[PDB]
């Protein structure tokens, strides 16, 4: 009763969702932003590694799934309880539906700083400011999920 | 007995949360059709 | 009783809400889209304004239409008296039958009396014709509302 | 996507009453228990409140019909910005009807015992109270649509010419007449209404 | 008329508010009665016209200012109409704008085939067919250079898919042919546009407005190409538009059109052109039909076509008053009637 | 060596970028309506 | 068991359907062939009552509806058999979604043929032949429902 | 058990869909030529009664409809297998969903038919030869149905 | 008759109460920032008169805010269906109060702020607009504190 | 009873929403009024540091949505109640669907007044304004699902 | 218990799915090609029985359903398994949603080859070869249901 | 029994039908898409003809890969057969079905900008046909996957 | 604790980590196709330097491969739910992951080769960029394998 038979689908599916929807949204990121690099260094190739840290803090949204993705699936278990299946759902989706966002405001954030940044020299650090301030979404996301997953099996009976 | 699963009080949980769920999709749409005039601010 | 079971009332408001709200909808809609092409012609010629308003005047009756059914309906709702399944269900088809042919009537009669006031500016002869159309397109009401009687005196 | 979801939706309803009906079991579908048990107070508390949602929502979906376009309308006839403002006014009104209703239907929520709860009165009146808040809500709503469709008119015109905006009122008090009936029609259906007891 | 005035509902109660404006044929025929450009500038003056030749003070003022100075306040008009604009209404008036980049374009790379002076070919540009890569149109003379280095960031990109270059640089004889076939695609493009985007009220009264455009200009094309042309039809066929009243079975007949009866026996099956090429100044019944479709596009309220419908009015007005102070100034006054008035 | 508004230079550096293919070292520098200086 | 309590559900849902489906397909049919005849007879006035044969004959849909729904309301019984109440059923949609399809035929007709008519005078015949045959659609429905309709309480029972 | 009492809706829903569906391609079929009729002979007005036969083609599917819905119609019964309001259902749907098709068809084939057949009078006989594939559409549903409707009450029981 | 799933109805609703008049103060601070930003480019001294539509809808939210924080102190464990459906359209009656008001004062407010800039004796107009654009929030900030009085008795 | 196993699932689904929706919320609001940032920023790059203030506004929604994950987060268990679960779903939809709101404004009002602020910078302090107006939005969400959850868990049995 | 009360119903909807699809294919397939036909040849009327080949194409996948909807409805029985239900839902289906997309490919191909073919005399052999690659389609979904229907009744109970 | 229900053979019937039938719309799609570019860029350069037809070969191969796994599924039904069996014979459909799909638009996006492109350079079809191996390498893993599900079909059942 | 429906959920993640991973190859694969096709008419000599997108969308599907493969050779009919639920959690991870790697392949892709045609710079731009782009779906690939390795580790 306390711990089902049917436990463990939330678990499985949020490890699932804490790396399909943070790579998703971390899909956004890098294609997005892709598409900036791939039409401003063609006027100036000079900045193709200066150009490429949108892509870079894309995939560090999907490293924070990953990490999370690697937890949730060691805690867990046939027979393990409901309680802890909730919590895992719940700490896949507060990455994933969040790294998703964090995507989406670094892919479309990170396009637009490349576009200006081969025009004017000084919006560099204004787009590493704001691309910063949109990947510490998927950190937050990050923060409550490590925070979430501690109290899963925390004593759980 | 209305039933065992879908019994009196889910069933009518999931009228509320869907009345409600309908205003916030509509409302989302509403505030999602929102642009801004370019025109105005730029210039040229 | 078995026939008149307690949730039997709820087909009954329903029929008086389906034939006030979805006649208004049709008497607005017909008022509404009509005024935009009475409104439309106010520069042009405005002389001609105060003898169109009829698409307007036939489509406020297609409100009372759903009036006369909704009191009708309430009228035979009270909570002592016993009321059959089969009066609810008759109430909810009763007014199903007007709200659906009082909007058509009206989509009709907006679409209708505003092209044609709309055109009557060029062309003074247009309007035996435009109300030759409307009374033909407000008839559509008058059938919903003939069932919509008989249906509730039936299943009373 | 939503054309997806509305057909899945279908098929899925189509499915499972197929499936219902086939194994000798479609009774268990049974939309009269759930009226029957489901607690009056959703049903009443419900149609009050979606009576002063609806009206609100299109008493302010006039307004701002019949106030964008008499702003934009008094740019260069700025004289219309006080006369025409009856036009708000008009589709104001449908407000204060769903107002005035759901005020006389919460007087009508009280506090029934438990032993005589799912009773016939109780029932009735929840019935009543739900359908009579969604044929006023319902009813304010259009009226204060098709109020501020013929005021945004109304506005244009008579900033064409002065004389054209008492032609054009005419077409507001026939489309004002809607959310007077609901008003009407919603108090007859819950007048023989009684209290939860 | 339910979802229109949540963007558009300013917009539209300014340029109605701009219709009324519009002059009638009594303020037309308070103008036919003036004597001197001073006299009618006087009597604009009382018009919502007012005080828009302030700066000029009687000496300067000839009948090419007047058409001047009344175009610009259509165009800062407009331009104070598409800055309040946003969303699906922006792209339609920049839509509008296209067909007079066009015409620019047009007349910016003949200016170099002449080797006119820059500065002085594009005082005579349309100010509302600015795009900021207008005056380089004056670095290359042959087509390929021209699109591949100017005209691949314009909006005017997707127009040049039919334009075959065969490495002859550009007579004048090309440069027709180049915008008629970009006005051509232009057409194509603002017809589905205005048949996918726009909603229903102002979908089938700028369906005509738009048609009507590509149907004088087809005859137009099949018109002009008599006297100064020598093409065969499977070339004419690429310059004619398709979205109009006229096309399936008509523009046939006029790019087969040898003769002016081949123009006339095409133009009579069809049956709102006719008897247009038969009697009277054949553009000024393109314009008073242009005029007839406006004037009823302004009686369906809650549609974007109004922009539309006003500036092609105002354009006219703009017209007409530009006539009538050329027939006050030059003291001819056998034809100062000629005015189109439907409002 | 010139001047030039600041709104037109990368429009100037992508006509030159495509008359010239390649075959050029554009660089700016803002002059301090706005302006901007080109090589 | 056989005549349940439920049972003119469906009867009541044919009587309105035929007359819900029946005034759609009509005033479709009388609206879009409205805006034809107004947009024609601008400069066509004598044609003006040549052209109403669109909207009688999509007006005759909505009789056919309306003669169906009073002859279903008319057998609408409180203990009713539940293959009344399908047959019922399928004579209202039967009249009401054939009479829309014949209403959205008679007014994509009518209005092609009230503007060509107005430019060749010998398409009216045409316009009226095809009207005929796009009345006819509806025609079916209601032959339909009332050989559907005389078979509601025959052999019913308990 | 084996003749339900919810038996008789679904041969219901089959006679009533076997003239609904069938009705609202024939409609297509009728509005879509016809329109395509009216704006060719405004110029060719003598081709009037030989292209108004997309618009028979179209009306000969909604006859196909109406054999099939009576001849359903006239196998109801209050007690009747749950086998045969299958075949009922499936008949009707074969029909309707069929000369939906072939409504369809015929509606796309003959204005385009009709339009160019007054361009070049040597395309009619291509048109009637499209045609006629285009209508044997519902002629193979009205053959389905008809093989069902035969299996409908052969060897049923209880 | 105090069922388990009871507080659902009235903790949805001190939700919905500020979430969907929050959605309505949102178009309309948006919408009508939107159009002061527009405007004041041209014509800066009006930037502290062309303020009332995002004050407007800063009230709509505070009437929301009113009716969660009322909501939220009737909550219990143990209460009735009469009390969470009561607490329920309480929420619902602001909420879709709210939300129309601040659709309206965002539509209202942009056209009208631009007007002013044009014509001087719109600022009056656009204000007279919007106060019967804002009551309309009071309208169903009255249902929910009536709907309030009646929770525990 | 009063204490059933599916209820941590609300509370769960509770601390999710509440930053899942304000990252959504603080995403549109940095990504809107970042791409204006880095659009007016290749002009005049000397009011690059005084533009960054929606994002700043923006990313404050954000962090109330953190605090409230994790003031849900540790108040979940395995034998909570009904009651703490319906709280805790309330409290985070009232920041979640609340900050979402909040972020809409404040990326809207962010991308309309950094474009016209380069034109006019008397501009500067209405947009600031706004930006209050918006920003509060999202603290009025954060008092709501404050004041639920200090009665999550005050008599519950 | 094999044979169930509702087992006729799967078999009835196969009879009917097996030539509804089909006749929707072969209805496109025939639609496009037609007006195709009749935009080609009113210049060059020459080329109309030539022409004719994607129309025939398309009419036989619709008696490929004929023959499938015959044979499926030879084999439906008052007291039939449900086995045999399933096999023929499925043999209509294969015919069926098979001869659609079949229809669809004779269909685009038919007029892209007869719009270009009075152009190039020798385009005609190329669409007849496309097009026998998009009626074997068609051929496939009848082959499979030909296999399904030859077990619907093997060696049921 | 339990193991092996009733309704178990519906999960089969469906992995046999989509398997056939979502790679018959993928490599209609194929066929459909890159023979529109087959007959445009033909009427300039008719001579290559016979070799513009691979991306519909690598199209038809698709259609081979469904037909090859629906007769190995149908050849595994049974009426008393696992459940197990029907579900991972679904699977093996889906396999096929939805990546052979997949493998079809990818065939005729990139056949159709291939053959469309290739008329101008003839360097490019030894690339297209390169990039059609990978295009239709998709579809030959799903029936890699389908063949190794249904060599587990009825392997340890009981 | 070991049901009959157990099976369901491991066809399905059996055939969702093909499936998915087949159509973000296929929509790679289309759009590096499009733009190879129309890049390299005009330079045919960088076409085999731009198969590089193509084969990095046939590494995703190689990716989904590999997982359906090991999760096909897990199952059975005497399985647990616990099995048949981490197994359908290992094909949705692999599946839905590799659907956005394929994504972002065939975005940038079809962005790189038609613009790096015109600068030869962006050659390795792009290959940097479909690196990150291609390790979205080696980490769907990871937890895939670390969930398929505990499908049957304590299974009763």
């Amino acid at each position: 009763e306390l711990c089902p038979v049917y436990a463990p689908f939330f678990g499985a599916i949020g490890c699932a969702s804490a790396i399909i929807f943070t790579s998703l949204g971390a899909a956004y990121g890098t294609a997005k932003s892709g598409v900036g690099i791939c039409a401003t260094c063609v006027l100036r190739p000079d900045l193709l590694f200066k150009n490429i840290v949108p892509v870079i803090m894309a995939g560090i949204i999907a490293i924070y799934g990953l990490v999370v993705s690697v937890l949730v699936c060691y805690s867990l278990g046939q027979k393990q309880a409901l309680y802890t299946g909730f919590i895992q759902l719940g700490a896949g989706l507060s990455v994933g539906l969040s790294g998703l966002a964090a995507g989406f405001a670094i892919g479309i954030v990170g396009d637009a700083g490349v576009r200006g940044s081969s025009q004017q020299p000084r919006l560099f650090v204004g787009m590493i400011l704001i691309l910063i301030f949109a990947e510490v979404l998927g950190l937050y996301g990050l923060i409550v999920a490590l925070l979430l997953n501690s109290r899963a099996t925390q004593d759980v009976v | 007995i209305l039933s065992s699963i879908w019994t009196e009080g889910l069933l009518m949980c999931l009228i509320v949360s869907a009345l409600l769920l309908f205003i916030l999709i509509v409302a989302l749409s509403w505030i999602s059709n929102l642009d801004i005039t370019y025109g105005a601010l730029e210039k040229s | 009783n078995i026939y008149a079971p307690l949730y039997a009332p709820f087909f009954g408001f329903a029929g008086c809400a389906a034939a006030m709200v979805l006649s208004c909808l049709g008497a607005a809609i017909g008022t509404a889209k009509s005024g935009i092409g009475i409104a439309g012609i106010g520069t042009f010629k405005p002389e001609l304004i105060m003898k169109s308003l009829i698409p307007v005047v036939m489509s406020g009756i297609l409100a009372i239409y759903g009036l006369v059914v909704a009191v009708l309906i309430a009228g035979n709702l009270s909570p002592t008296e016993d009321y059959t399944l089969f009066n609810g269900f008759m109430h909810l088809s009763c007014g199903l039958c007007v709200g659906f042919a009082c909007l058509s009537s009206g989509y009709a009669i907006g679409m209708v009396g505003d092209v044609g006031v709309r055109k009557y500016m060029h062309q003074p002869r247009l309007f035996v014709g435009i109300v030759l159309i409307l009374i033909f397109s407000e008839v559509l009401g008058l059938y919903g509302m003939i069932v919509a009687l008989i249906l509730n005196t039936r299943g009373s | 996507f939503s054309h997806f979801l509305y057909y899945l939706v279908l098929i899925v309803v189509i499915v499972y009453g197929l499936y219902k009906l086939f194994t000798g079991h479609g009774s268990d579908i049974n939309f009269g228990k759930f009226l029957l048990r489901t607690s009056p107070y959703m049903w009443a508390n419900l149609g009050i409140a979606l009576c002063v949602g609806l009206s609100v929502v299109g008493a302010a979906w006039g307004i701002f019909i019949t106030g964008s376009s008499m702003i934009g309308a008094g740019v260069r006839a700025p004289r219309i910005t006080t006369k025409n403002l009856i036009s708000i006014i008009f589709c104001e009104v449908v407000a204060i009807y769903g107002l005035i209703i759901a005020i006389v239907f919460s007087s009508k929520l009280t506090v029934a015992t438990a032993e005589n709860m799912y009773s016939k009165s109780n029932l009735y009146t929840g019935y009543s109270l739900f359908w009579a808040g969604i044929t006023v809500g319902a009813s304010n709503l259009i009226c204060g649509i098709a109020v501020g469709i013929t005021g945004a008119t109304a506005a244009i015109s008579d900033a064409a010419d002065s004389a054209l905006f008492v032609k054009i009122l005419v077409i507001e008090i026939f489309g004002s007449i809607l959310g007077l009936l609901g008003l009407i029609v919603g108090l007859l259906m819950a007048g023989k209404a009684s209290e939860f007891q | 008329g339910v979802y229109f005035n949540i963007d558009n509902g300013f917009i539209e109660g300014v340029v109605r508010g701009y219709r009324n404006g519009l002059l009638s044929n009594n303020q037309y025929i308070n103008l036919t009665q003036c004597d001197t450009l001073e006299d009618l500038k006087l009597q604009l003056s009382s018009t919502d016209y007012g005080n828009f030749l302030s700066s000029v003070s009687s000496e300067s003022l000839t009948t090419s200012l007047i058409q001047e100075y009344a175009s610009s306040k259509l165009y800062h008009e407009f331009n104070y109409i598409r800055d309040q604009s946003s969303g699906s209404t922006r792209k339609f008036m920049d839509y509008i704008t296209y067909g007079y980049m066009i015409d620019n374009v047009a007349l910016m790379i003949t200016g170099t085939i002449h080797d006119r002076d820059k500065g002085e070919i594009l005082q005579r540009c349309h100010p509302l067919g600015w795009f900021d890569t207008l005056p380089t149109l004056s670095v290359a003379t042959d087509l390929e250079s021209l699109y591949e280095t100017v005209l691949v960031d314009t909006p005017l990109a997707p127009y040049f898919k039919n334009c075959f270059d065969t490495a002859e640089e550009l007579d004048d004889m090309n440069i027709e042919i180049i915008r008629n076939k970009l006005y051509k695609a232009y057409l194509e493009d603002f017809y589905n546009f205005v048949t996918e985007e726009i909603p229903e009220p102002a979908k089938e009264c700028m369906q005509t407005l738009l048609g009507f455009e590509a149907d004088r200009r087809s005859i137009n094309i099949a018109l002009n190409s008599l006297q100064s042309s020598d093409i065969d039809p499977d070339l004419k066929s690429d310059l004619l538009p398709n979205i109009g009243k006229l096309y399936p079975l008509a523009t046939f007949h006029l790019a087969q059109a040898q003769d002016f009866e081949g123009v006339r026996a095409a133009l009579a099956n069809v049956y709102e052109y006719r008897g247009f090429l038969e009697t009277g100044n054949l553009e000024d019944h393109f314009y008073q039909l242009e005029m007839e479709l406006c004037r009823d596009a302004f009686t369906q309220q809650f549609a974007i076509s109004t922009v539309w419908a006003w500036m092609k009015s105002k354009e006219q007005e703009v017209r007409n008053i530009t006539w009538i102070a050329e027939c006050i100034a030059q003291n001819q006054r056998e034809r100062i009637n000629n005015y189109i008035s439907v409002y | 060596t010139g001047s030039i508004r600041r709104t037109k230079v990368d429009i100037l550096n992508r006509i030159l970028w495509r008359l010239l293919r390649g075959n050029l070292i554009f660089q700016n520098f803002p002059i301090e309506v706005e302006k901007d200086c080109f090589i």
